[PDB]
C-alpha cells in the first residue's frame, strides 16, 4: 500500500542546480515529517535534510545547509529537495524517506534515484570482443567495455537469452572514464558451432553495439 | 530569546505537583465520593479526568513548553486575534490571590493557636460561646469548634453583611502577612528559589497525609468511614448531576488553561518530554485526593462511632471541614497537640505552593510581554503583593469572610471556564490541532496519538461547555446561611467575573481595527500565529 | 555531528552462527533514539530494529538489540542465508542525523580456487591504437586475490585495472578482472604475456598465458 517514487536526478556539473522529488502514496501524507537521505557511491548513508509534517520544521546538515531546500506539497503529495551550488560529493543515491517518530525511525524509503556531479565528459564506449589464444570441456569468452561515461551500462549476451555462466565485473574509473568487462562461460560444443553475441547499450551516449566472438 | 530554565527536573514537577494539589484534594473530592456513591464515583471521575481534565492539562503545558513564553504573550503568539485570553487569564490569577491566601492566613492562625496544651476549640465554656454550643456536630445546634471558627476566630457574628466589614482582626492581618512575606521570599528571585521551596510545600502535605493515614486508621470506627467513603452506589453513574460533579471537579482541581503550568512550563528545555510530565502529575494529583480520603473518613467514621455524632453533619465540604470538623476530632485524641501542628502546616503548604503558581502565572506572563518588570522582578511583585495585603485586610474584617465567599463564588468561577473554552477553540480550531500536534512532535519526537487530538478538537469544548451550563442551572443569588447578599453585591460580583471575559473581545475589536486590508483580509493577519 | 562507528566493516559468516556487530557513538545516544537498518544488494534499506530492542514488522526473532549510552549492538541468534545484506545503525537524538559507516555479512563457502582465462587484445582495439590484455578470475573463495602482470618473463605493475565482483548469490564464490592496458607500440615490441593468480587455495601461482606467434 505504502509506496514512495522519487524522481529527477541525473548528470549534473559542479555549481549545477537540480530539482529532486518523490511521490508518496498509500498514507495521509501530510501526517508524516518526511527525510532525505543519500548513499555514498560507497554504500555509505548520510542524512541530508528532515520536514517537518506542516514544513514548519527544517533541519539540514552541515554539508547540505545553506546550498539544498527541502520543500513540501501536501495537496499533492509531493516531497521536494532542490539542490544548487552542487559538489562532486554530492553524487549518490538520494532516497525518499518517512519517519514521523524520532523514536521509530524512517519506516519506508523509496526506491531511491541517481544523481551524478561531475565535470568529466560523456564519452561512448569501446566494445572490444574476445576471442580466447586460438580444448577444454567448457569455454570461456569475454567483453570489454571501454571508455564511457557515465554509468551505466547494460550488458547482455545473446539478446539476454542465457545468464549462466556470466559474470560482469562493475565498472571502474580510471582517468574520468569507465572501463567494464564481462565474461561468459559455455559448453566447447556450443562455441563456435553457435553464436554467441554481446549486447552492450550506453543510454547517455544512446549507444547500441553488438559484437560476436569470431574464434580466430 | 533563550530564557532562564528549571535547575532541575524536579523543580518543575514540584512545583506543577505544588499548584495542582491542594485544599479542593482534601476538602471536596472526598465529599463528592460520599455524596455520589462512594467507589461508584471513581468512573464518572476517571472517565472526565481521562477525556476532559489530562487532555487540557497536557495541552497547556506542551503550549508552555514550546511557545516558551507567559499566558499574554504566548496566546498572543499562538492566535494574534484570542491574546485577550492571556489578559483574560492573568488578571484571573490576580483576583484569586485577593481571597485565596486568607485560607492560608487562617491555617497559620490555627496553627499558632496549636501551641497550647489544650486546643481551645474544645468546650463550650469559653467568652466566644452561645447556649446554642454543643461538644460536637449536631442538627440545630452549634459545635465548639464551629463557635470558635467563628465567634472568636472570625468574629464573623459581629457583622451584618458586607456591607458591615467591622473592625479589623490584627491577629489575622498579621498571619496575611507572614503569608506574603513566605509567598515574596520564594518568587521574588524566580525559579531559582521558588524550584526550591516547592521542595517543602509540596512534599510535606505528603508526610503529613502519611502519619495522619496511620493515625486515622489506627482509630476506632476508622473502617466504617471508609465505607462511607468508599462504598459503591452505581445508581449514580446514571445521574448527570453525578457526571457534572465529576467533571467540575476533575477542571478545577487539575488547573488547565489557567496560565500556570503555561508559565510553569515556559521555563522547560524545548525538547523536554512534558507528555511524561502531563501524565505522571495528573496521577499524583488525583492520587493525592484519593489517599486524603482515607485519610478524612477514616476520621469522620471514628467520630460517628466513638463520639456518636450523625454522618450527615460531619461529612461536609470546605473551610466547614478543616477548620470546624477535623479538628474537633483532633482533640479529642492523644497527643491532640501534635495532630493539630501538622494538620494546620499540611493546610498551609497545600495552599502554598498553589499561590505560588497564581502568581507566578502573573509575573512571568508580564515578564515576557513587558521588559520593564522583568528587570526588576523584586520591585514588582513587592507592589504586587503589597495591592494583595492592602486589600487583603479586608478579608481581616470581622466581616472579612462575607468578602472571602464573593469573591470565591464570582473572582473566577466562571470567567475560567469560558476562557479556557476559548482556549480549547483557538489551539484545535484556529491554530488547529494539526501544528500544535506538529510543534508536538518537534518536542517529544513524537506527535500525539488520534485520541488527544479527538479530546482537544471534540470531547474538551462539550467537556468544558458541560461544566458552564451546569454551573448556570444550579445558580442561586449569593447566600450564606440566614445571610442574603444586596443584590449590588450579587452585581458587582458579575462585574468582577466579567471584566476577564470581557478581555475577549475587547482586544479582538481592536486588533481588528488596527488592521491593514479587508475583513477577510484582518483574520488572515490576526490568524496566522506568530512563527513566520 | 555524532559520528557512528560500526564493527567491524565486513564480517564473514556461515548460515547458523550466532554473530554479532557493533555501533558506537562518540556521544551518548538515548535508548528509543538509535535503530538499525538492513540493506540487500540492489535495494533500498529497510527499518529492521528501532530503538534498538524493537524489531521492525516482518523481521525474523533470530535479530535482536542491546545497548546504551555510546555502545550499541546487532545480535542475530542463528544467521539464516537470506541475512546476507549490510546493516547500518543510526541515531535520530540530536541533528544532525547520522548513519553507522556499516556492516556487511559475507557467507563464507569452502576455498574455491580460481578457473582463469587470458585473452589478447582484440584485432578492433589495435586498430584504434591501444591494447588491452585481460585477465578473468572467476568462481574462487576467499575474495581477496592478487595478480601480477608479467611481459616477456618480466614483472609489468602499471596500467592495471582491477575489479572485483561482489559475492555470489548461490554458490557464494567471488570473480575478478584484470586488465593490462599498453599502447599499440608497447605491445608489439614484445611477445610473450602472463598473468598469475597468487591465491590461498594453492601455494603455487595458477598461470596463463598467449605468445603472438600462434
Ligand atoms: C501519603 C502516602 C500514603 C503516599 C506518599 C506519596 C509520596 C511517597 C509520593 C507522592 C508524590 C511523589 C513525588 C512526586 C514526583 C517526584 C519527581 C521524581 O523525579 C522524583 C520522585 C518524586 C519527588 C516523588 C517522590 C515520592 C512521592 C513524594
Ligand atoms: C489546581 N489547584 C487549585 C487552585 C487554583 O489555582 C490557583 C491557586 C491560587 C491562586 C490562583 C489560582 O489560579 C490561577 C484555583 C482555581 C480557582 C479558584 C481557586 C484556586
Ligand atoms: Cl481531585
Ligand atoms: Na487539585
Ligand atoms: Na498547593
Amino acid at each position: 500500500e505504502v509506496q514512495l517514487v522519487e524522481s529527477g536526478g541525473g548528470l549534473v556539473k559542479p555549481g549545477g542546480s537540480l530539482k529532486l522529488s518523490c511521490a508518496a502514496s498509500g498514507f495521509t501524507f501530510s501526517s508524516y515529517a518526511m527525510s532525505w537521505v543519500r548513499q555514498s557511491p560507497e554504500k555509505r548513508l548520510e542524512w541530508v535534510a528532515e520536514i517537518s509534517s506542516g514544513g514548519r520544521y527544517i533541519y539540514y546538515s552541515d554539508t547540505v545547509t545553506g546550498r539544498f531546500t527541502i520543500s513540501r506539497d501536501n495537496a499533492r503529495n509531493i516531497l521536494h529537495l532542490e539542490m544548487s551550488s552542487l559538489r562532486s560529493e554530492d553524487t549518490a543515491m538520494y532516497y525518499c524517506a518517512r519517519g514521523e517518530v524520532r523514536q521509530r525511525g524512517f519506516d519506508y524509503w523509496g526506491q531511491g534515484t541517481t544523481l551524478t556531479v561531475s565535470s568529466a565528459k560523456t564519452t561512448a564506449p569501446s566494445v572490444y570482443p574476445l576471442a580466447p589464444v586460438c580444448t577444454g570441456s567448457s569455454v570461456t569468452l569475454g567483453c570489454l567495455v571501454k571508455g564511457y561515461f557515465p554509468e551505466p551500462v547494460t550488458l547482455t549476451w545473446n539478446s539476454g537469452s542465457l545468464s549462466s555462466g556470466v559474470h560482469t565485473f562493475p565498472a571502474v574509473l580510471q582517468s574520468d572514464l569507465y572501463t567494464l568487462s564481462s565474461s561468459v562461460t559455455v559448453t566447447s560444443s556450443t562455441w563456435p558451432s553457435q553464436s554467441i553475441t554481446c549486447n552492450v547499450a550506453h543510454p547517455a551516449s544512446s549507444t547500441k553495439v553488438d559484437k560476436k566472438i569470431e574464434p580466430r | 530569546d533563550e530564557r532562564e530554565t528549571w535547575s532541575g527536573k524536579v523543580d518543575f514537577l514540584l512545583s506543577v505537583i505544588g499548584f495542582a494539589v491542594d485544599l479542593a484534594n482534601v476538602w471536596r473530592f472526598p465529599y463528592l465520593c460520599y455524596k455520589n456513591g462512594g467507589g461508584a464515583f471513581l468512573v464518572p471521575y476517571g472517565i472526565m479526568l481521562a477525556v476532559g481534565g489530562i487532555p487540557l492539562f497536557y495541552m497547556e503545558l506542551a503550549l508552555g513548553q514550546h511557545n516558551r513564553k507567559g499566558a499574554i504573550t504566548c496566546w498572543g503568539r499562538l492566535v494574534p486575534l484570542f491574546k485577550g485570553i492571556g489578559y483574560a487569564v492573568v488578571l484571573i490569577a490576580f483576583y484569586v490571590d485577593f481571597y485565596y491566601n486568607v485560607i492560608i492566613a487562617w491555617s497559620l492562625r490555627f496553627f499558632f493557636a496549636s501551641f497550647t496544651n489544650s486546643l481551645p476549640w474544645t468546650s463550650c465554656n469559653n467568652i466566644w460561646n452561645t447556649p446554642n454550643c454543643r461538644p460536637f456536630e449536631s442538627q440545630g445546634f452549634q459545635s465548639a469548634a464551629s463557635e470558635y471558627f467563628n465567634r472568636y476566630i472570625l468574629e464573623l457574628n459581629r457583622s451584618e453583611g458586607i456591607h458591615d466589614l467591622g473592625a479589623i482582626k490584627w491577629d489575622m492581618a498579621l498571619c496575611l502577612l507572614i503569608v506574603y512575606l513566605i509567598c515574596y521570599f520564594s518568587l521574588w528571585k524566580g525559579i531559582s528559589t521558588s524550584g526550591k521551596v516547592v521542595w517543602f510545600t509540596a512534599l510535606f502535605p505528603y508526610a503529613a497525609l502519611l502519619i495522619l493515614l496511620i493515625r486515622g486508621l489506627t482509630l476506632p470506627g476508622s473502617f466504617l468511614g471508609i465505607q462511607y467513603y468508599l462504598t459503591p452506589n452505581f445508581s449514580a453513574i446514571y445521574k448527570a448531576e453525578v457526571w457534572a460533579d465529576a467533571a467540575t471537579q476533575v477542571f478545577f482541581s487539575l488547573g488547565p488553561g489557567f496560565g500556570v503550568l503555561l508559565a510553569y512550563a515556559s521555563y522547560n528545555k524545548y525538547h523536554n518530554n512534558v507528555y511524561k510530565d502531563a501524565l505522571l502529575t495528573s496521577f499524583i494529583n488525583s492520587a493525592t485526593s484519593f489517599i486524603a480520603g482515607f485519610v478524612i473518613f477514616s476520621v469522620l467514621g471514628y467520630m460517628a462511632h466513638t463520639l456518636g455524632v450523625r454522618i450527615e453533619d460531619v461529612a461536609t465540604e470546605g473551610p466547614g471541614l478543616v477548620f470546624v470538623v477535623y479538628p474537633a476530632a483532633i482533640a479529642t485524641m492523644p497527643a491532640s497537640t501534635f495532630w493539630a501542628l501538622i494538620f494546620f502546616m499540611m493546610l498551609a503548604t497545600l495552599g502554598l505552593d498553589s499561590s505560588f503558581g497564581g502568581s507566578e502565572a502573573i509575573i512571568t506572563a508580564l515578564s515576557d510581554e513587558f521588559p520593564k518588570i522583568k528587570r526588576n522582578r523584586e520591585l514588582f511583585v513587592a507592589g504586587l503583593f503589597s495591592l494583595y495585603f492592602v486589600v487583603g485586610l479586608a478579608s481581616c474584617t470581622q466581616g472579612g469572610f462575607y468578602f472571602f465567599h464573593l469573591l470565591d463564588r464570582y473572582a473566577a468561577g466562571y470567567s475560567i471556564l469560558v476562557a479556557v473554552f476559548f482556549e480549547a477553540i483557538a489551539v484545535s480550531w484556529i491554530y488547529g490541532t494539526n501544528r500544535f500536534s506538529e510543534d508536538i512532535r518537534d518536542m517529544i519526537g513524537f506527535p500525539p496519538g488520534r485520541y488527544w487530538q479527538v479530546c482537544w478538537r471534540f470531547v474538551a469544548p462539550i467537556f468544558l461547555l458541560f461544566i458552564t451550563v451546569y454551573l448556570l442551572i444550579g445558580y442561586e443569588p449569593l447566600t450564606y446561611a440566614d445571610y442574603v447578599y444586596p443584590s449590588w453585591a450579587n452585581a458587582l460580583g458579575w462585574c468582577i467575573a466579567g471584566s476577564s471575559v470581557v478581555m475577549i473581545p475587547a482586544v479582538a475589536i481592536f486588533k481588528l481595527l488596527s488592521t491593514p486590508g479587508s475583513l477577510r483580509q484582518r483574520f488572515t493577519i490576526l490568524t496566522t500565529p506568530w512563527r513566520d | 555531528e555524532n559520528v557512528l562507528t560500526q564493527s567491524p566493516a565486513i564480517m564473514s559468516t556461515s548460515p547458523g552462527e550466532k554473530v554479532t556487530m557493533t555501533c558506537r557513538a562518540s556521544s551518548s545516544v538515548g535508548s528509543s533514539y538509535l535503530h538499525w537498518y538492513q540493506q540487500k544488494s540492489g535495494a533500498s534499506p529497510k527499518l529492521w530494529i528501532y530503538s534498538t530492542s524493537n524489531l521492525a514488522s516482518g523481521v525474523p526473532a533470530r535479530f535482536s538489540g542491546s545497548g546504551s549510552g555510546t555502545s550499541y549492538s546487532l545480535t542475530i541468534s542463528s544467521v539464516e542465508a537470506e541475512d546476507a545484506a549490510t546493516y547500518y545503525c543510526q541515531q535520530f537524538s540530536g541533528y544532525p542525523l547520522t548513519f553507522g559507516s556499516g556492516t556487511k555479512l559475507e557467507m563464507k563457502r569452502a576455498d574455491a580456487a580460481p578457473t582463469v582465462s587470458i585473452f589478447p587484445p582484440s584485432s578492433e582495439q589495435l586498430t584504434s591504437g591501444g591494447a588491452s590484455v585481460v585477465c578473468f578470475l572467476n568462481n574462487f573463495y576467499p575474495k581477496d586475490i592478487n595478480v601480477k602482470w608479467k611481459i616477456d618473463g618480466s614483472e609489468r605493475q602499471n596500467g592495471v585495472l582491477n575489479s572485483w565482483t561482489d559475492q555470489d548469490s548461490k554458490d557464494s564464490t567471488y570473480s575478478m578482472s584484470s586488465t593490462l592496458t599498453l599502447t599499440k607500440d608497447e605491445y608489439e615490441r614484445h611477445n610473450s604475456y602472463t598473468c598469475e593468480a597468487t591465491h590461498k587455495t594453492s601455494t603455487s601461482p595458477i598461470v596463463k598465458s598467449f605468445n603472438r606467434n600462434e
